[PDB]
Formats: C-alpha cells, sequence, structure tokens
C-alpha cells in the first residue's frame, strides 16, 4: 500500500493511502416568484371575501 | 398474530408457504403495499431492499438475499469463481467457462486451440464443436465445456442432472435438503439434435419412459448405484455436492451476510449438479428462485416454515446441516 | 486563517447548535463567559480556532454564529440558558408564529417577511471575517422551517456569496421520534430546491441515533437531548480539521474535492465508533483496528443501509485519540481481505487518513464515556440513495392522493412544485444507480 | 399563543361552564381566579387560555353568548360562574325556540354584533393569536343557527386564523324537538366551510355510553356532560400543558386534515367513568391503549371498523412508562393496520403528559378523523329527508325569511360530505 503525502504537527498527522489506482438564479428570479405565490395568496383570500360578501 | 405479504404471485414454492402460514392460525396476510409486515416473500426484479427494516417496532424478514444474485446467474457465476481465491482459477468441480459478450474471447480461443492439438466440445448459454459457430450463434452469453463422458443410467442409455434444494436461514446456516431429485433425459444419448442432450423438463414434451415425469429421486438412484456400480449416492456424489454448495455459500456469505442488519435474509437455492462417468460432480447453475418437485412440495415448503420462518417468529429435521 | 459562519435553522438546527457549540466551547477550553485563558493573543488573533470565533477587546470568544427560527420559544432557551453570554443579541433571530410544519410556510408566507433580516444580521458577521470561506447549514428536513426558509436561504446566500463553499448537517426525518405527517413533503421539497446551492450535506438520519443510543447507551427513551450530544460528537469530528491544526480537510473547499467529485451526490455517508456508555463500569478500551473495522457496520452510520450493495466515491478516515499511522494502514489492510469495499473504476481505491492526538471531549454528565480514541469515516457511496427511495416513496403514497396539498397551495405554492421536485428527485435516484451499478 | 373561547347557546354555555370549571382545577385555579396550586407546569402555558388580570389574578379569555338569559344566569350562579369576566357576557331577550332562522338570519342578527365587539377586544390584547373555539350544540338554534352565523363572521375579520369547534349532535335518544335535524343539517353545511377541525360530540353516543357500559338507567344533561368535560379536557392537554410536543391549534390541522373538508373528529376517552363513583384500580398503559380505540369508548356513535383512519391522534396522562406507550401504540397499529390508510404513512402521533386529570391516575383521550364518521352524516342525513319528503315543520323556517332551495342545498352539501368520506373508504 502507498503512504503518500504524511504531514506531521504537533496536534497530529495527515497522511494518504492509496491500495488501488483508477481503471444560479438571480435575485430578481427568487423575489419574482416569492410574490408571484403571495400574489395567488391574495387572489385565494379574495375569492373567500367575495363568496362571504355573496 | 405475525402477518406478511406476498409479491411474487408465480411463486410455487411460497404460495404453498402462503397456505401453510395462514393455517397456523398465527399469521395473517395484508396487501401488496402494506410497510406494517413481519415477512416479505418479494418480488423477483428489483425487490426494495432499501425499504426493509425501517418499520419501528416490527422485525422484518425476507425471502431473498440482496446480492445472491452474484451466484444465480451465468455470467455472474463464472466471474465469480475465477476472482474469488476461495474458488480460484483452479476450481476443480467447475467447467471451463468464458464470458462472450456479442469479454475474453482472445483468451478463450487459446484453450479451444490448445484443445485443438487433442476433444473440443463447447456449449453457449447450443451445442458444437470447433467452436466458431456459436460465436455467431451469440450474436450476453457464457460459453462452458461440454461434458461429453456423463454418467450414462441403464436401462436407457440416458442423460442427466441433479437438482438439489438448499435453504440458508437467517444465521447463514445452510440447510441441504435429504430430498433430490435426477432430471433424466428418456433419450438415448448420441455423441454424434439436442432432446437428448439438454436435460430439462421442458425440452421433454420418449417421454415418460422409465419412471414418472422424467424424474427419479434418491431412494431409486440409490439403489440402482448400489446394483450396477457397487457403491452409494452418499459416498460417490453427494460427499461433492456438500462440498459445492458450502465453498459457493461461504465464499458470498461476507457479501450478502444479514448477520448485522436491520433487516434479515433468508433464501432458498436450486443447485444443479452434473456427474461424468467416473463419479465426479460437476456445478452447472445456481438458481436464486427455484421450483420443487410435486411429491417434495409438501415437505419442503413444511420445512421452510420450520427453519426460515418460525425460528425468527415463533408459533404457540428434513435438512442436512453443512457445518462451516 | 479563513473563517466559517454556522446558520441553525429551525428547532432541529437550533438545539444541534447548542450542543456544538457547547461542545466546541469544552475542546477548545472557552469558558461559558466567553473567556479562553489559553489565548494569549488578546482581542484577536489568526489561530485556527478563530475559524469559528472572533474576539472582542475584553477577551470574550463569540461564536460566528447565527440562530433562525419562526417561532421564539426554542432560541429564548438559548438567550437565558448556560451560554447566554457567548452570542451576542444581534445573532439570535425569531418570529412570532412557525410555519406550522409546512415547507410552503416556512419558504413563501412567513420566510418572506424575515429573509432579509437574516440577511443582513448574517453580513454583519461577515463583515468582520477578513476571509470568509462559507457556511454550515444546520437544519431538519421535516420541520417547516428546517426545510421551508432553509431553502430559501440557501437560495439568497448563492446570489449574495457567491464564491463561498456552504455545507449543510441535515437531520433526514424518522417517524419515531417525529410529530409531523408531512415530513416526507417538507423534505423532497426542500431538497430539490437546495440541491444546486449546497456543495456537501451530510444526513443524519433520526432512526440511526435513535437506535445507537438504544442499543449501545442503554437507553429506553432517547430524548433529543441524548441524541444531539452523539450528533455534536461527529459534526465535531467532521468540523475539527476547520478548528485546529492540521493538513487534511483544512478548508470548506477541500470537502468537496476530498469527497464530492459528482456535484449532485453530494451527500457522504458518516459512520462513527466508538459510542460507550458512561455507566458501563467495566469497559475494555477498543483497538484501531476494531473502531476502524466499526466503520464498516451499518449499525454505527448516521443513515442505516448497506454499502456492500453499492460503490464509493471518496474515503475519509478521521482519527481523534491514541492513533498512529502505522496501526491504521495494518487495520485497513486487514479489513480489506474481509470486506466488500468496492470504489468506481474512475476513483483509486484508498483512504485519506487525518489524526488528532486529542481524544475526543465528553461533556461533563453526559451519556458518552471517555475513550482513548475514536474514528469518524466519511465516505461517499451510492448506498447512502437508499434513503432518497424510502423518502420518496413515502412521498409517492401521500401525493398520489394529494393528501394534504391543499395546505402548500393555500400559501400560495403551485401543485407543479411537488412534481418538479419530485421529478428532481427521480434524477438523483438514477444519477446515484448508475454511478453505482 | 393565545386562544379564544366562546361558548353559544344552552348546550354551549353548559359544557363550556364545566370544561373552565374542569381546567381551572386542573391548573390550581380557585373560583376567585387566584392560583393555589403546587407544580409551576400549571402556569408555564396557562397564557393559552387565561389572561393575567390584576392581583395577578387569572380570567378566562372566555365570550359566553345566548339568545335567552336563563343558562347564562345559571352559569354565573354556578361554582365558578364568578371566574369570567362580565363584560364577556353577550345575551339578548327573545330566545330562538329551537329555530336555526331565528338564530341564523334574524333573532341572532341583533345580537352578533355585540358579539364580535367582545371578540375584538380580547384578540386585541392578544400577544399572537392561534384561532378560536366555540362550543355549541347544532340542535338547537342560538348555538347551532348564531353559533354558525358567528364562525362565518369571525372568519370574515380574522381569515387567518384557526376556527376550532365542539359541537354535539343531536339525538332521538336525548331530543328536545323534532326539527333537530333540519338545525343539525343546516348547521353542518356551515361547518364544512367555515371551520378547521370539529370535534363531534354525539349526544347519541354519550347517551348509550351512559346506558350501555357506565350502567347509568335515566341519564342526565349532567351525566352527558361529565363525559364531554372529560373529552374537552383530554384534547387540549397539549395545548395547555408543556411535554415534548408543545402542540397549537395549526399544527393539529395541518397534520389532521388531509383534505379541508374532512375535519370532523372522532373523540374518545377511556376509562370512561360516571360521576360521583370512585374506582380504585388504575388501568394498566395496555388497558388504555385497548380501549381508546374501543367503538364503546367513541364520542361519535360510529363503528370505526365499517372506515378507515385517516389521521390518528392520542394523549397518555398520568406517570407511566413511554416506552410502554410506545410499544402498546405500535401494536395497534401493526396488529390492526387494515384500519389505517396506507398512502398517509406513520398517521398514528402520541404524546404522554405527567399530570393526570383529577380524580384518575391514568387517562388516555383518543382523536380520531375516520371515515367511519359519514355514519353519523348519515344518520341525520336519514332523520332529515323523513321530514323533508313532506316539507313537515318548514313553516317554522319560511316564517323567518327562509326558502326551501336552502334546505335543498344543505341536504346536497351533507350528501356530498358523506360521499367525500366514502370515497377515501375504499382507496
Ligand atoms: N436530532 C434532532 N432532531 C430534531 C430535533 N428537533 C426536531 N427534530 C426533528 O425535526 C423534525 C421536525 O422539524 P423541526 O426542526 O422540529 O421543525 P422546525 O424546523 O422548527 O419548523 P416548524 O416548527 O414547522 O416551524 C422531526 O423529524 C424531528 O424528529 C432535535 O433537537 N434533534
Ligand atoms: N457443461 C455441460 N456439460 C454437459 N451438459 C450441460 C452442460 N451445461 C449444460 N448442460 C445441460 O444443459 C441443461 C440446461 O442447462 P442450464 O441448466 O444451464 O439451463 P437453465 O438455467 O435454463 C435450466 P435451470 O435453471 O433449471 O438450471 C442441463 O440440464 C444440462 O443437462
Ligand atoms: N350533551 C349535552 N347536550 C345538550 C345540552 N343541552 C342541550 N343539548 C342538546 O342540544 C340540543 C338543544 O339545543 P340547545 O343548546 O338547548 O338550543 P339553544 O339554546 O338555542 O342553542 C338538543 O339536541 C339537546 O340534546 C347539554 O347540557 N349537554
Ligand atoms: C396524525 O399526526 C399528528 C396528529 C396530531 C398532531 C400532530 C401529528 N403533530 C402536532 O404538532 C399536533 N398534533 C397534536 N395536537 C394536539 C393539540 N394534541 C395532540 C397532538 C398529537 C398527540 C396529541
Ligand atoms: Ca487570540
Ligand atoms: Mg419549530
Ligand atoms: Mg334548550
Amino acid at each position: 500500500m502507498e503512504v503518500i503525502e504524511l504531514n506531521k504537527c504537533t496536534s497530529g498527522q495527515s497522511f494518504e493511502v492509496i491500495l488501488k489506482p483508477p481503471s444560479d438564479p438571480s435575485l430578481e428570479e427568487i423575489q419574482k416568484k416569492l410574490e408571484a405565490a403571495e400574489e395567488r395568496r391574495k387572489y385565494q383570500e379574495a375569492e373567500l371575501l367575495k363568496h362571504l360578501a355573496e | 398474530m405475525y402477518t406478511f405479504v406476498v409479491r411474487d404471485e408465480n411463486s410455487s414454492v411460497y404460495a404453498e408457504v402462503s397456505r401453510l402460514l395462514l393455517a397456523t392460525g398465527q399469521w395473517k396476510r395484508l396487501r401488496k403495499d402494506n410497510p406494517r409486515f413481519n415477512l416479505m416473500l418479494g418480488e423477483r426484479n428489483r425487490l426494495p431492499f432499501g425499504r426493509l427494516g425501517h418499520e419501528p417496532g416490527l422485525v422484518q424478514l425476507v425471502n431473498y438475499y440482496r446480492g445472491a444474485d452474484k451466484l444465480c446467474r451465468k455470467a455472474s457465476l463464472v466471474k465469480l469463481i475465477k476472482t474469488s481465491p476461495e474458488l480460484s482459477e483452479s476450481c476443480t468441480w467447475f467447467p471451463e467457462s468464458y464470458v462472450i459478450y456479442p469479454d475474453e474471447r482472445e483468451v478463450f480461443l487459446a484453450a479451444y486451440n490448445r484443445r485443438r492439438e487433442g476433444g473440443n466440445v463447447w456449449i453457449a448459454k447450443l451445442i458444437s464443436s470447433e467452436a466458431s459457430e456459436l460465436l455467431d450463434f451469440i450474436d450476453v452469453h457464457v460459453i462452458q465445456k461440454y461434458l461429453e463422458k456423463p454418467l450414462l443410467l441403464e436401462p436407457g442409455h440416458r442423460k442427466f442432472d441433479i437438482r438439489s434444494w438448499v435453504l440458508v436461514d437467517h444465521l447463514y446456516n445452510i440447510y441441504l435438503y435429504r430430498e433430490g431429485v435426477l432430471r433424466t433425459s428418456s433419450e438415448p444419448y448420441n455423441s454424434a439434435d439436442k432432446t437428448c442432450h439438454l436435460t430439462n423438463h421442458c425440452i421433454q414434451k420418449n417421454y415418460g419412459r422409465y419412471e414418472e415425469g422424467n424424474e427419479m429421486f434418491f431412494e431409486e438412484f440409490n439403489q440402482y448405484l448400489m446394483d450396477a456400480l457397487n457403491t452409494t449416492l452418499e459416498n460417490s456424489i453427494l460427499l461433492q455436492i456438500k462440498h459445492i454448495i458450502r465453498s459457493c455459500l461461504m465464499c458470498i456469505e461476507p457479501a450478502i451476510s444479514t448477520k448485522h442488519l436491520h433487516y434479515q435474509s433468508f433464501q432458498l437455492f436450486g443447485f444443479d449438479f452434473m456427474v461424468d462417468e467416473e463419479l465426479k460432480v460437476w456445478l452447472i447453475e445456481v438458481n436464486g428462485a427455484p421450483a420443487c418437485a410435486q411429491k417434495l412440495y409438501a415437505e419442503l415448503c413444511q420445512g421452510i416454515v420450520d427453519v426460515a420462518i418460525s425460528s425468527v417468529f415463533p408459533l404457540a429435521s428434513i435438512f442436512i446441516k453443512l457445518h462451516h | 486563517m479563513r473563517e466559517c459562519i454556522s446558520i441553525h435553522v429551525g428547532q432541529a438546527g437550533v438545539q444541534i447548535g447548542n450542543a456544538c457549540w457547547e461542545l466546541y466551547c469544552l475542546e477548545h477550553g472557552i469558558q461559558p463567559d466567553g473567556q479562553m485563558p489559553s489565548d494569549k493573543t488578546i482581542g484577536g488573533g489568526d489561530d485556527s480556532f478563530n475559524t469559528f470565533f472572533s474576539e472582542t477587546g475584553a477577551g470574550k470568544h463569540v461564536p460566528r454564529a447565527v440562530f433562525v427560527d419562526l417561532e421564539p420559544t426554542v432560541i429564548d432557551e438559548v438567550r437565558t440558558g448556560t451560554y447566554r453570554q457567548l452570542f451576542h443579541p444581534e445573532q439570535l433571530i425569531t418570529g412570532k408564529e412557525d410555519a406550522a410544519n409546512n415547507y410552503a410556510r416556512g419558504h413563501y408566507t412567513i420566510g418572506k417577511e424575515i429573509i432579509d433580516l437574516v440577511l443582513d444580521r448574517i453580513r454583519k458577521l461577515a463583515d468582520q471575517c477578513t476571509g470568509l470561506q462559507g457556511f454550515l447549514v444546520f437544519h431538519s428536513f421535516g420541520g417547516g422551517t428546517g426545510s421551508g426558509f432553509t431553502s430559501l436561504l440557501m437560495e439568497r446566500l448563492s446570489v449574495d456569496y457567491g464564491k463561498k463553499s456552504k455545507l449543510e448537517f441535515s437531520i433526514y426525518p424518522a417517524p419515531q421520534v417525529s410529530t409531523a405527517v408531512v415530513e416526507p413533503y417538507n423534505s423532497i421539497l426542500t431538497t430539490h430546491t437546495t440541491l444546486e446551492h449546497s456543495d456537501c450535506a451530510f444526513m443524519v438520519d433520526n432512526e440511526a441515533i435513535y437506535d445507537i443510543c438504544r442499543r449501545n447507551l442503554d437507553i429506553e427513551r432517547p430524548t433529543y437531548t441524548n441524541l444531539n450530544r452523539l450528533i455534536s460528537q461527529i459534526v465535531s469530528s467532521i468540523t475539527a480539521s476547520l478548528r485546529f491544526d492540521g493538513a487534511l480537510n483544512v478548508d470548506l473547499t477541500e470537502f468537496q474535492t476530498n469527497l464530492v467529485p459528482y456535484p449532485r451526490i453530494h451527500f457522504p455517508l458518516a459512520t462513527y465508533a466508538p459510542v460507550i456508555s458512561a455507566e458501563k463500569a467495566y469497559h475494555e478500551q477498543l483497538s484501531v483496528a476494531e473502531i476502524t473495522n466499526a466503520c464498516f457496520e451499518p449499525a454505527n452510520q448516521m443513515v442505516k443501509c448497506d454499502p456492500r450493495h453499492g460503490k464509493y466515491m471518496a474515503c475519509c478516515l478521521l482519527y481523534r485519540g491514541d492513533v498512529v499511522p502505522k496501526d491504521v494502514n495494518a487495520a485497513i489492510a486487514t479489513i480489506k481481505t474481509k470486506r466488500s469495499i468496492q470504489f468506481v473504476d474512475w476513483c483509486p481505491t484508498g483512504f485519506k487518513v487525518g489524526i488528532n492526538y486529542q481524544p475526543p471531549t465528553v461533556v461533563p454528565g453526559g451519556d458518552l464515556a471517555k475513550v482513548q480514541r475514536a474514528v469518524c469515516m466519511l465516505s461517499n457511496t451510492t448506498a447512502i440513495a437508499e434513503a432518497w427511495a424510502r423518502l420518496d416513496h413515502k412521498f409517492d403514497l401521500m401525493y398520489a392522493k394529494r393528501a394534504f396539498v391543499h395546505w402548500y397551495v393555500g400559501e400560495g405554492m403551485e401543485e407543479g412544485e411537488f412534481s418538479e421536485a419530485r421529478e428532481d428527485m427521480a434524477a438523483l435516484e438514477k444519477d446515484y444507480e448508475e454511478v453505482g451499478v | 399563543r393565545e386562544i379564544v373561547h366562546i361558548q353559544a347557546g344552552q348546550c354551549g354555555n353548559q359544557i363550556g361552564a364545566k370544561f373552565w370549571e374542569v381546567i381551572s382545577d386542573e391548573h390550581g385555579i380557585d373560583p376567585t381566579g387566584s392560583y393555589h396550586g403546587d407544580s409551576d407546569l400549571q402556569l408555564e402555558r396557562i397564557n393559552v387560555y387565561y389572561n393575567e388580570a390584576t392581583g395577578n389574578k387569572y380570567v378566562p379569555r372566555a365570550i359566553l353568548v345566548d339568545l335567552e338569559p336563563g343558562t347564562m344566569d345559571s352559569v354565573r350562579s354556578g361554582p365558578f360562574g364568578q371566574i369570567f369576566r362580565p363584560d364577556n357576557f353577550v345575551f339578548g331577550q327573545s330566545g330562538a325556540g329551537n329555530n336555526w332562522a331565528k338564530g341564523h338570519y334574524t333573532e341572532g342578527a341583533e345580537l352578533v354584533d355585540s358579539v364580535l365587539d367582545v371578540v375584538r377586544k380580547e384578540s386585541e390584547s392578544c400577544d399572537c393569536l392561534q384561532g378560536f373555539q366555540l362550543t355549541h350544540s347544532l340542535g338547537g338554534g342560538t348555538g347551532s343557527g348564531m353559533g354558525t352565523l358567528l364562525i362565518s363572521k369571525i372568519r370574515e375579520e380574522y381569515p387567518d386564523r384557526i376556527m376550532n369547534t365542539f359541537s354535539v349532535m343531536p339525538s332521538p335518544k336525548v331530543s328536545d324537538t323534532v326539527v333537530e335535524p333540519y338545525n343539525a343539517t343546516l348547521s353542518v353545511h356551515q361547518l364544512v366551510e367555515n371551520t378547521d377541525e370539529t370535534y363531534c360530540i354525539d349526544n347519541e353516543a354519550l347517551y348509550d355510553i351512559c346506558f350501555r357500559t357506565l350502567k347509568l338507567t335515566t341519564p342526565t344533561y349532567g351525566d352527558l356532560n361529565h363525559l364531554v368535560s372529560a373529552t374537552m379536557s383530554g384534547v387540549t392537554t397539549c395545548l395547555r400543558f408543556p411535554g415534548q410536543l408543545n402542540a397549537d391549534l395549526r399544527k393539529l390541522a395541518v397534520n389532521m386534515v388531509p383534505f379541508p373538508r374532512l375535519h370532523f373528529f372522532m373523540p374518545g376517552f377511556a376509562p370512561l367513568t360516571s360521576r360521583g363513583s370512585q374506582q380504585y384500580r388504575a388501568l394498566t398503559v395496555p388497558e388504555l391503549t385497548q380501549q381508546m380505540f374501543d367503538s364503546k369508548n367513541m364520542m361519535a356513535a360510529c363503528d370505526p371498523r365499517h372506515g378507515r383512519y385517516l389521521t390518528v391522534a392520542a394523549i397518555f396522562r398520568g406517570r407511566m412508562s413511554m416506552k410502554e406507550v410506545d410499544e402498546q401504540m405500535l401494536n395497534v397499529q401493526n396488529k390492526n393496520s387494515s384500519y389505517f390508510v396506507e398512502w398517509i404513512p406513520n398517521n398514528v402521533k402520541t404524546a404522554v403528559c405527567d399530570i393526570p386529570p383529577r380524580g384518575l391516575k391514568m387517562s388516555a383521550t383518543f382523536i380520531g378523523n375516520s371515515t367511519a364518521i359519514q355514519e353519523l352524516f348519515k344518520r341525520i342525513s336519514e332523520q332529515f329527508t323523513a321530514m323533508f319528503r313532506r316539507k313537515a315543520f318548514l313553516h317554522w323556517y319560511t316564517g323567518e325569511g327562509m326558502d326551501e332551495m336552502e334546505f335543498t342545498e344543505a341536504e346536497s352539501n351533507m350528501n356530498d360530505l358523506v360521499s367525500e368520506y366514502q370515497q377515501y373508504q375504499d382507496a
């Protein structure tokens, strides 16, 4: 087994052992979808208050 | 009560296991996709092992070993025997085999050319000499040495294969069913047409001449070996079979064992063997979803409940344990 | 030195953050009032622990942390707890009403009201950083705040800090300890929205740590305090390299380099050993070989799965205690001959090992006993996809009947986001199987 | 997270008064509003149902509504009557005469605005209002007719708050008038639209329990209300006391209601106890679990084996092994998995409170959203149709301005509710 890149310090040791070798959306778009859902909420509430007005 | 589900209705074996479980009065069956089961008699393809063992308050058991397909596929078995040092390339009970992709072609051709200096009959899975024919027939298959000198029963000069049923429980105990069957060829064996060369039940449909259903069981075959060859089934054949079953399952135990798993597995295996004219046993294939013989369905399936199911879910020997 | 900011969202994120920061102070020798007599550079410095702590003129060591919850009763216990002096009031943010186990209520309705405040408080910590690497985000999959608001936060952190890494410590839902029936919905929704914004996510199935507490700690009914003290031990093992001198996993980018070759497959499996009960009078201390062998038992993993029926892409061994490289290599040699450890053909078969000589630190009066050596294994195995199969199947059962969907649509969410999130999960499952078969 | 309690009509105020009697004793508050308890678990979440008053008295956040002064004067004379804020008494003089139309359209319209003024003053003082809980019957006129008019108007002013009700269903076994199926069918139509959670307290189920199980030959309303007050205490345990689950009304609705219209819960209680009767053997955890699921313990006269549980909630109260509670609850689900829908995984959630109710060392309260509740609505739909096919007694309602068309609409909607509960009984 190969043991490579052994680094030692006073806190401990680091190394690597090898056995076998190989064989975003914009802020503009985020706010737009946050307000498209708020629009849908206010619509659904408006339909409720319209129904209660009847 | 215990609860179980059935996800393979085409399973002749576990159809009988379901009836026996229900008749106990301590097992009730749920719907296919009800998660609150104790036992799963699952499907054969893409069984969801990743969903087992996550129901609180339920000990879950399944009738299949995840990863056992590497022993029950013709291509997987050959790769396993060659690459596993427990079995090795020098394995004395497996015929020479090579995996061909329509590969090992160049390495295979070297053996077939070394077979030209001398018999060179092979089978692909069909049967042919020389071997150039079968390659164009293949165009995944596996080519294997055809056993040209098999043991032939008399009267009839017949070919046969030996099927042994093996159950491995949640503890990885290996249970060999004391009852096996010889699937006979009711056609005389011709060394120079595949009805005599292939011993499959469906291929035989001279059928039924010497015994009912072309199925000779162990009692008659033992008496034949005594009268004809002055030996017994135990000494001449069954010792090698138990060695091959033991060796094959001990090899893959680290890969399939459910000893410390959140769910448990058992599985019924069907081992098929070939016997040559010198009473040497050869393993040909392993089946992960085998069907039993009608004469033995009642006894074997009852032994599955006793040994594999009731051992985990107890209520209010027909096997030979292979020791390791 | 480069700083890391921790963000704790929802109940699970806050209480686990409590456990971690309690453990950090004990390891680094920081007192509940923020004082650290070990520190000789008063008022600042670029030591390794300053990655997680800032320093004031009075000598206080302040966590680079922000706690967010849409409902105040959980963070209020932090405001009056043992470490109340540790945190500044501005880095503890609470709302009035929570998300009610509703992803859409935490992401859209209530999340919009508080997101700009949190990012401002987050910006106040980043302005005290000379070289910010990124963020560690602690949250739950099932919570309405842990799922809904975190995904909204992860979206905005990618916008405001594009060149920074973002790691997750996510609590996978387990019905044994959860009180919400719609956690598969919240989990799939938040995994879909966060996937492209998270560079590395360490999942912790509550079922796994629950049974570990039952089996190995002799605790009949483990509480969140039992669970979180064990979780923080694993988290500390993972973050020890960022807080201590060493050469392995020194920055957040090295986590993705060493563990995540495929961006979408960024869910390493964590296995930890030994977990020993403090009430066990007689205990035989386990060797390097025994604890390294335990890293391959599913009973010790943070997610119950079978790594034998998958393939590895990377594997780190993080040792704490009396461990030397000679014994690690001997243990690895014997383990390879006896276990099914299959790497993908485009990866080298090997382990990156990090050893910290200081043994694991335990909370006084806790359930964990002091061990002479422990190890946490980080292994990116395709076997962890079993948890996605479990989660997606439960999602499929409920969504086929549109059960509870009206709660999410009633918060402005469209029914299309469900199937959009589920198709992404379907793509993730096939990516795993393509690599692992 | 404060809750505004409202009680309307004769039945609503009598079970409402007994509710405040029971939970004031649990929280250690005397009739004078002073606290004289031992544990501080009694005061941690006391803000949910009580306002802290002068001298640190505790005044219930309760609003008492009726169209006649009779029953409400009985409340003020009752054992805890002086604990209620006197300004929250709102009453007319005409009464409603068991007439849904009088309560909902004529007599109750005169009084509803003054009720909303008291509701508004209680809500503006709330730090974070959860919603409302209403106690009322559906067979009378005030609690049924005016109660639903209040619910409709409360939803208009507070559209983002939870509406919870304790609704007593009529039964010919405990019948005041023949027109009770009319008032119930008219009220259920309103409850389907304008409430988030309704506890179906069936007077038929309360009668059979008092008769068949408790061996009371002639049950009074006091015997029926003893069962109501025990259930109301249990179902509100996780709202009033701290535990591993500090529940609220919204989380309760989100987790119990998979489809908005199917929000009618079968309550259940164990052990069943008769008044003034002391039994000295505490029940084991297996016994509480088996009984609380028994049909004989359901407060709605429905056979749960005729349907399937969509969601289940359970409260165990007392000193007991929570592990044994886990084992026994998991046992019921794994032993009767047929009666829980498989398309809502892990649809049973349980909580444990250390403080038991008065008189019992161990108790269990059952909250079930079962599709078998359609039997209750079927029963009332049959009694409704028997009279309505002859338009019998309709003149009492048309004389207050109602049209036959409104009865047909209410009949249709309840039959639709029955069909919708039948939709998921087979899926
Ligand atoms: N390990 C652990 N899991 C927790 C803890 N608290 C909650 N959970 C899990 O988190 C899930 C519920 O999410 P929560 O974090 O409680 O909810 P939230 O993030 O506050 O969101 P909302 O309450 O809905 O507004 C459940 O599956 C719990 O099991 C904790 O302290 N430790
Ligand atoms: N190397 C070989 N030498 C001689 N005969 C062989 C042979 N390989 C196969 N056979 C014959 O071929 C028959 C069928 O082969 P095989 O068992 O692989 O197919 P199969 O898998 O479809 C039947 P099963 O699944 O029940 O075992 C065997 O019964 C045997 O008689
Ligand atoms: N359980 C119970 N039911 C009651 C009580 N009082 C009345 N009822 C029922 O409620 C219906 C009568 O409604 P009621 O409240 O008296 O009319 P209201 O005053 O106009 O609201 C009948 O079906 C009664 O059986 C009570 O104290 N307890
Ligand atoms: C079906 O799954 C459920 C069912 C109910 C709830 C929850 C999940 N979860 C909650 O937070 C609220 N809740 C509850 N509410 C209230 C007020 N009393 C109780 C519970 C559960 C136990 C008693
Ligand atoms: Ca310093
Ligand atoms: Mg919360
Ligand atoms: Mg009356």
